[PDB]
């Protein structure tokens, strides 16, 4: 996937 | 045919670790449109930040920032379950539209970025040279971030598997796993790839029974 922060 | 329009630098977004992830590769002919699905870094994440990047550096912070925007209203789920489809669309006018879509919630946030935005002819070449100069330090930074995320995954994964296993886990095994995770989490606060791998080695060894269970 790979993710992000808020 | 005598000319082309080409993105002189890669365009993309910050992803966990503070690594740039490319959507449109350098020397791409516009018009163009690439999409990619990302997810949340943490359980019950209500929103994702979309920080947009020009350059060829693996650290987001070494690239040129073009904009950033939120997508809120992410209905609560585990990490890495939501589908956030991010799209880079450069049209024939040299304009980039970046969109982020929650594929469940239906919600959508765009930013439009002027053809004139980012780094000019000179700063571009400086960036391209810099990429080759600091290509070492970057390959290293990358595998440190890949190692952190593995460790991070293996932390979250294991804690979940301790709860679903509940009483099934022999007290001894818990104590040992419990503390290997606490060591891991600390080392994840560090910059030391070896140390993160070491607490990951430590957990593998002490979790052998926790895994046997989770298989059930």
């Amino acid at each position: 996937a790979l993710a992000l922060l808020p | 045919v005598l000319l082309l329009d080409v993105t002189p630098l890669s365009l993309g977004i910050e992803t966990m670790g503070g690594v740039m992830t490319t959507l449109i590769a350098k020397n791409t002919t516009i018009p163009t449109k690439h999409s990619q699905v990302f997810s949340t870094a943490e359980d019950n994440q209500s929103a994702v930040t979309i920080h947009v990047l020009q350059g060829e550096r693996k650290r987001a912070a070494d690239n040129k920032s073009l904009g950033q925007f939120n997508l809120d209203g992410i209905n609560p789920a585990p990490r890495g379950m939501p589908q956030i489809e991010v799209t880079f669309d450069i049209d024939a006018d040299g304009i980039l539209h970046v969109s982020a879509k929650d594929k469940n919630s239906g919600k959508e946030q765009k930013i439009t970025i002027k053809a004139s935005s980012g780094l000019n002819e000179d700063e571009i070449q400086k960036m391209v040279r810099d990429a080759e100069a600091n290509a070492e330090a970057d390959r290293k930074f990358e595998e440190l971030v890949q190692t952190r995320n593995q460790g991070d995954h293996l932390l979250h994964s294991t804690r979940k598997q301790v709860e679903e296993a509940g009483d099934k886990l022999p007290a001894d095994d818990k104590t040992a796993i419990e503390s290997a995770l606490t060591a891991l989490e600390t080392a994840l606060k560090g910059e030391d790839k070896a140390a993160i791998e070491a607490k990951m080695q430590e957990l593998a060894q002490v979790s052998q029974k926790l895994m046997e269970i989770a298989q059930q």
